[PDB]
């Protein structure tokens, strides 16, 4: 109930101290469908209070991480110490299809090591020497970037003139780019400082160049970065619906697939938040206007499938049809099969930006029901456009703290927790079914109809798993 | 499409027909990808011995890096600690991803907290972060013990540690009683292994320092035992299973066993064990103190030689017949106490095991790599075996150590191809696998991608990767192995021959081809 | 619409000094201006305010703690004839870069709103001795589009005005940004106006105007007030008038030919 | 024991021209001595070289396009009474961080095996108005051992000086830096040696010496050469003696006590500079 989910928000403040408490009450709201303005609701992508636990990761995560990392042709430099470049190696899945070392680099770790040598001094001169040093040894990148750790801020490294200098020298796009962790409050920052480093450095590049052929149907897949392959699988559904998939943003993408970008008619936008301010900046200037989309489960789809062939002729409404009639039989099987299994069961969520309210629809095309869901770093226009998922007294939470979603998870006591790898092995202790949302538990892909029977399989296998059954020992 | 019968995940799904296509559409019409031609030409030269010189003569980049930073290293070791909560001070996304890094390894909750500093921390200080955070974080989680390490965008901002936490305590935010050790860690100095001994000597120093006077040598008649910066529970488990055999006395500082292994009984525990602030405290009244990996424990050699006035004796990291022998030895000269006979017929057994399997490791070569300690002992044990260790590569290593390792390959007949290399990188060891190549390589998940580099050049020129090492992300439950002592030994080598037992039956399993030599007994 | 000027020169040679007076005569004027002092002396904004010492943004966020945190009213507050002033602050010596705080300051006003105000001028005192990314930042991002170096007669006011001439040459092809003219502070030299105009003619800007020195000055500052506030009557304060007068109708912004250290040599040998 | 110095104040207060003239008055006395200047204008090492410039360690490192590749005996000249005198020099404005280039020049200086050489004293010239880490990284690495603020009557100089002693008290757990003392330069004002002790006393450290306003500086400096060589009989080249002689003999190396810019306000009012 509405005063319950109130009175569960208050108990658990009790135990922070004023400043936190003060702070953080501001950041749980009891959801009301109702409500237009998020604001009025919940307030957030506000500094994190220390000592709390947060799950949010820096600015290098999301520029290096997420938007960057991604392009298989460009090579990437983490430059500043050596640790930011090896946690974050290979540990997100956008799949690609390269040979790795010679014409793909993307699970590799290239790094600036910095020494004391280099803080001291300044990194300048060994980023240029490192620049000349990664030309020799990988001859067929096409392109290099730098994303700046946070001693590269601190200590007054100049990074954008070696790009310049040495991208002239090579006649190669190096791209410089200021994620330096202690700027922003959460991988959004870096997300957006990521696409202004495009736009000012890749993306108007073939501007006067009319050489390439467009097509009337030519749309570009943007934030999308195809964990587990799900760009992949989004990408054959537009395509069998008759539109050509110029670029990928910025999943299995390559610097070529970018620059071409702005030839296409439409931008379909799937992650709202790490690449709107691109989305935005090229409607601007070249006017191609951009729509959000959601392909988690066969009714977001078929409804998404739907909105992108209206803004196109008959022929391709006339094929949306064809292929919303082909994939039936095999959505509706697997709804057959697994929703008798998942029915009534109640579903917690806690992600960083686009997937909490996003997988909503595909949780409830299995009967689920989501009782509560959150967001790592999102902002309120993102809160705006999740109380219309969300269902009513449903609870609400941005930048929730460890401690904060034990307690809720103990009182409100959902059946599968959907959250990333921190907090997963907190929940299975406690003998809840916990499934990971960001890396798919590697396994996927989870997006298009492809994509759904494999999720509805793995909600099916992990919350009916045969281990839950057994974690209080017989003898009492 | 999907067969609902038979799902398929990423692999095989992506296989099919129709996304072959479409990825081959894909590449043919926007990624301007250089012909397939070209790439080959590209990949047949970086196997190249021409390559390795350009790729070896390297001054500024790193490719592939067998280290990780410090606070990864003062974490882990805040941990070890009873109640403890690891606390560091300096940017978020630091913490992120150590618990992420130790998650994974590890498959087990990791605690651990961010006092979280901004930009415009930046400019004025980390001082109210601090005050703040040590506030919150003893309000919410309730650790008996907040341990403080910092990040790298402390280190260079120089934020005095000693200064914010007397002043929160000054202030008031936290009690003047409660514990905080703290330790400046610097990640461009160093490697985590560097990071565990700073974090360890703040603890040991913080908790023993003031009070030396009451504090006499082997009073209590224990032993020390400082593990280091250490991922397999089996070490921890095998350390204090041998000197409970013996019967000697012992306090483990810094054991964080118990927490990284707890069990799933429906309820989560974030503390469990560690070592006691008591047993910290009354530390100094031990016979002696040992140090399992005397090479990232140099700061911790010098406070407790000169601090606590313990001699420290010179042991190597007990892995091998050898060195577990000289730990016992060594072990019963401080306790005074016997090896008892249990013991003995341990050793018995994995001379046995030896016997047993030296025909099929024999001769062997390995390339292999990870932190100085654990490739010392692991070259040693190797040497023991006679199998050969062409490629030794520390990336966290020193001149020091290199001169160690090989004086104790030029004790073996077969340490003769052994080379030793320090501030290379996996990029070089690929290299090397190429151009001399090994029969096997010893180390962490990193190196799947080694081997999956050579098994692209042919299937005759791959080397298989053998998992011993960290952090391990492919496979499940290693890190509940053990290294050390004869068990860890025995461990080892069971892997390795079986690892050689279980390449040599794929290669002859073709049949009517090579299965002549696929035999029933081997 | 809306030109942003910032004030350069030497330290010790009147920036804080000239910015005040000629905004406080451009604010009898009726024309409303915010000044933002991005000089870690923070005494921009100590005349027009009438106070000690204005609390910076970095001294008011480092209580708080955080930059978004903190209030704009708290931070920016209104002088004299309506005028906004406001001190960018900076770092602790040693620590970090003393020019970022110029960076950190002039955002969070942009974010909070003290831009787009219908504000006829902004002025950014800031020192001229160093030129560095941090120190010059208003010179890359394009903080202001006209920029004022004051100069006299000694070695160091005229190698510091060419120093910032190198800056906004370097600059020239991303921004918009142009060497508005260069104001003479009296050094009490002998041949000093011509010498200003003699080095300001090789450089590709006029000088715009002569300032005398006058104890008058002196006086007002002590007690904390301009010198146009203070004696309406007086020439000094009719000469702020003047500067301020000829910075409306000045609209030559020309970029600059930086001069060679030698030429620097047989003019100052010249005059 | 080789010795390390620092002269850092506001700019155009003489710090170029005074430990030039110390340098060469020690020369005068036989010590061995370096002097490198870490200020961009690089006038610095002018009167002891007898060159109207000195091209730099950063000038001659370009064009080169290498630092190591750059030979030393270019980089380093020696000067009159036999003092070595380098040039840290810097980049071009607006590009990267000044202070910057002086640390390449140092770390080049030792990697090249300056020092050790035996020489008696080593003489930095600083830019004092601004420190940010470059700047403040002779502060940061133990570079100068002893610190010496060459600053006026004028309110800047105090500021400048009162800002470069906030440096030392931050990086003093970690080195072995020390404010030397205040060295004065009169512009002719009516109390500047009791003002100049007063503050030095506020700060912690004595103020070394009274430098007088003199013509004959000007003389020698037109002629490009140093007042010490140019008229050893001179008035003013006894007094940059005993700098030098005070410098030497000197023991006091204080870690500063900074005072208020109220304190500093108050102080000049003290002598009537502000009423
Ligand atoms: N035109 C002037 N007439 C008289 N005194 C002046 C004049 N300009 C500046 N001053 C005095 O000289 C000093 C330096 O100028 P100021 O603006 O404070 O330095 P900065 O250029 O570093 O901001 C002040 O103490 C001020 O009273
Ligand atoms: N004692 C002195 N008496 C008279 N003039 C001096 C004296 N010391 C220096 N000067 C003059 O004053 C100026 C400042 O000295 P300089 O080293 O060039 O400045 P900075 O090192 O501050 O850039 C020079 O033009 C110099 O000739
Ligand atoms: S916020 Fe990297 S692990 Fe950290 S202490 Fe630095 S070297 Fe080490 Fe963000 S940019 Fe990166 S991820 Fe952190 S580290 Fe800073
Ligand atoms: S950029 Fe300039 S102000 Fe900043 S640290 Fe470097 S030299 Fe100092
Ligand atoms: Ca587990
Ligand atoms: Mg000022
Ligand atoms: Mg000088």
């Amino acid at each position: 109930s509405r005063e319950e989910v109130e009175s569960l928000i208050q108990e658990v403040l009790e135990v922070y101290p004023e400043k936190a408490r003060k702070d953080r009450n501001k950041h749980l709201a009891v959801n009301d469908p109702a409500v237009t303005q998020s604001k009025k609701c919940i307030i957030s992508n506000k500094k994190s209070q220390p000592g709390l636990m947060t799950i949010r990761g820096c600015a290098y995560a999301g520029s290096k991480g997420v938007v960057w990392g991604p392009i298989k042709d460009m090579i990437h430099i983490s430059h500043g110490p050596v640790g930011c470049g090896q946690y974050s190696r290979a540990g997100r899945r956008n799949y690609y299809i390269g040979t790795t070392g010679v014409n793909a680099f993307v699970t590799m770790n290239f790094t600036s090591d910095f020494q004391e040598k280099d803080i001291v001094f300044g990194g300048d001169k060994k980023l240029a020497k490192l620049i000349d040093e990664v030309e020799t040894l990988f001859p067929l990148n096409k392109g290099i970037s730098v994303q700046s750790e946070c001693p590269i801020g601190l200590i007054g490294d100049d990074i954008e003139s070696v790009s310049k200098v040495k991208g002239a020298e090579l006649s190669k796009t190096i791209v410089p780019v200021r994620c330096e962790g202690f700027r922003g409050v959460s991988q959004s920052l870096g997300h957006h400082i990521a696409n202004d480093a495009v736009r000012d450095w890749v993306l108007g590049k073939r501007d006067e160049d009319t050489t390439f052929a467009s097509t009337p149907y030519d749309v570009a897949i943007i934030g999308d970065y195809n964990i587990g392959g799900d760009a992949w699988s989004s990408r054959i559904l537009l395509e069998e619906m008759g539109l050509r998939c110029v670029a990928q943003w910025s999943g299995d993408g390559s610097i070529s697939e970018i620059e071409l970008t702005p030839k296409v008619k439409l931008n379909l936008v799937h992650c709202y938040r790490s690449m709107n301010y691109i989305s935005r900046h090229m409607e601007e200037k070249y006017g191609i206007p951009w729509m959000e989309y959601n392909f988690f489960g066969p009714t977001k789809t078929i409804e998404s499938l739907r909105a992108i062939a209206a803004k196109f002729d008959e022929s391709i409404q006339k094929k949306c049809e064809e292929v919303i009639a082909k994939y039936k039989p095999e959505w509706e099987a697997v709804v057959a099969k697994y929703r008798p299994r998942l029915e009534g069961k109640r579903v917690m969520l806690y992600i960083g930006g686009l997937r909490p309210r996003h997988v909503i629809g595909a949780y409830e095309d299995l009967g689920m029901e989501v009782v509560g869901t959150g967001y790592e770093f999102a902002h309120n226009d993102d809160y705006d456009r999740t109380m219309k998922e969300m269902g009513d007294s449903t609870l609400l939470y941005d930048d929730v703290t460890g401690y904060e979603f034990e307690e809720f998870v103990k009182r409100i006591k959902p059946d599968l927790i959907g959250s990333g790898i921190k907090e997963k092995f907190i929940f299975q202790k406690m003998g809840i079914p916990f499934r990971e949302m960001h890396s798919w538990d590697y396994s996927g892909p989870y997006h298009g109809f492809d994509g759904f029977a494999i999720f509805a399989r793995d909600m099916d296998m992990t919350l009916n798993n045969p281990c839950w059954k057994k974690l209080q020992a017989p003898w009492e | 499409s999907q067969q609902v019968d038979k799902i398929k995940a990423s692999y095989p799904l992506f296989l099919d027909q129709d996304y072959k296509d479409m990825l081959a559409k894909k590449r043919d019409g926007f990624e301007e990808k250089y012909p397939q031609d070209k790439i080959d030409e590209v990949f047949q030269w970086t196997t190249t011995k021409e390559y390795q010189e350009l790729n070896f003569q390297r001054e500024a980049l790193t490719v592939n890096p067998a280290k990780a930073c410090q606070p990864l290293g003062a974490v882990l070791c805040a941990l070890g600690f009873e109640k403890t909560m690891p606390y560091v001070h300096g940017s978020q996304g630091c913490v992120a991803y150590f618990r992420s890094y130790f998650n994974r390894h590890f498959r087990e909750p990791v605690s651990c907290v961010s006092d979280s500093m901004t930009e415009d921390a930046a400019v004025f200080g980390g001082q109210q972060n601090m005050k703040d955070g040590l506030q919150n974080c003893k309000a919410t989680y309730k650790p008996d013990m907040i341990a403080v390490s910092t990040t790298c965008m402390a280190e260079v901002i120089g934020d005095d540690l000693n200064a914010f936490i007397n002043n929160s305590k000054k202030e008031g935010f936290i009690p003047d009683e409660f514990p905080v050790p703290f330790a400046h860690t610097p990640s461009f100095v160093g490697s985590h292994v560097t990071g565990w001994d700073n974090m360890f000597e703040g603890i040991a120093r913080y908790f023993t320092l003031k009070s030396m006077d009451d504090k006499v040598v082997g009073s209590n008649k224990k032993i020390n035992i400082v593990p280091g910066f250490e991922t397999y529970l089996g070490n921890f488990r095998v350390i204090k299973r041998m000197l409970s055999e013996m019967g000697v006395g012992y306090s483990l500082l810094s054991d964080p066993e118990e927490v990284l292994d707890t069990p799933a009984d429906g309820q989560f525990r974030m503390y469990a064990g560690g070592t006691t602030q008591e047993e910290m405290k009354d530390a100094p009244n031990a016979l002696n103190t040992v140090l399992l990996q005397p090479w990232h424990l140099e700061k911790t050699k010098k406070f407790v030689e000169g601090t606590w006035k313990h001699e420290v004796p010179k042991l190597n990291i007990p892995m091998g017949l050898d060195w577990t022998d000289e730990f016992l030895m060594k072990v019963s000269e401080i306790s005074g106490q016997p090896i008892p006979a249990s013991l003995t017929k341990e050793r018995g057994r994995l001379v046995d095991m030896m016997t047993d399997s030296h025909t099929w490791l024999h001769g062997k070569r390995f390339a292999l790599w990870g932190d100085p300690d654990f490739v010392m002992g692991l070259v040693k044990f190797l040497l023991e075996l006679g199998c050969e260790p062409v490629h030794i590569l520390c990336h966290n290593g020193n001149k020091r150590w290199k001169k160690a390792v090989d004086a104790i390959l030029a004790a073996s007949p077969y340490g003769k191809n052994a080379t030793v290399y320090i501030g290379k990188d996996l990029w070089h060891l690929r290299s090397l696998v190429f151009t001399d190549k090994p029969d096997f390589m010893i180390g962490n998940s990193y190196g799947k991608f080694i081997q999956r580099d050579t098994l692209h050049k042919g299937k005759e020129f791959e080397v298989p990767l053998i998992r011993i090492g960290f952090p391990i992300f492919d496979r499940h439950h290693l890190h509940r192995s053990t290294t050390l002592g004869y068990e860890g030994a025995m461990q080892i080598l069971t892997t390795l021959v079986n690892s050689i037992l279980e390449r040599l039956d794929e290669e002859t399993r073709g049949m009517q081809a090579t299965d002549y030599n696929h035999d029933l007994v081997r | 619409a809306m030109r942003q000027c910032a004030i350069y020169g030497k330290g010790g040679i009147g920036k804080s000094t000239t910015t005040q007076n000629l905004v406080a005569a451009l604010a009898e004027m009726g024309k409303k201006v915010m000044i933002v002092g991005c000089d870690p002396k923070a005494d921009s904004t100590r005349l027009i305010l009438h106070s000690k010492a204005q609390n910076t943004i970095m001294e008011m966020a480092a209580e708080a703690g955080t930059v978004e945190d903190l209030e704009l009213e708290d931070v920016l507050k209104a002088g004299y004839g309506g005028v906004k002033c406001v001190e960018s602050g900076g770092p602790e010596p040693g620590v970090g870069c003393a020019g970022r705080g110029v960076i950190t300051a002039i955002n969070f006003l942009e974010e909070e709103g003290a831009y787009e105000d219908d504000l006829d001028f902004v002025f950014y005192d800031v020192l001229g001795d160093v030129v560095c990314g941090g120190f010059a930042m208003p010179i890359r991002e394009n903080k202001a589009q006209e920029i004022y170096i004051v100069c006299s007669g000694e070695m160091m006011a005229m190698y510091a005005a060419n120093n910032i001439s190198k800056g906004i040459v370097k600059y020239a092809n991303s921004g918009s940004v142009r060497l508005g003219g260069l104001i003479c502070n009296s050094r009490n030299t002998d041949r000093e106006d011509e010498l200003i105009i003699a080095l300001a003619n090789k450089l590709g800007t006029q000088m715009i105007h002569f300032v005398p020195r006058d104890n008058v000055v002196q006086r007002a500052e002590i007690r904390r007030m301009t010198v146009i506030e203070y004696d309406p009557k007086a020439k000094q304060a009719d000469e702020y008038r003047a500067l301020a007068r000829k910075v409306v109708d000045n609209k030559l912004l020309v970029i600059p030919n930086p001069i060679t250290m030698d030429e620097l040599e047989e003019l100052l040998m010249e005059f």
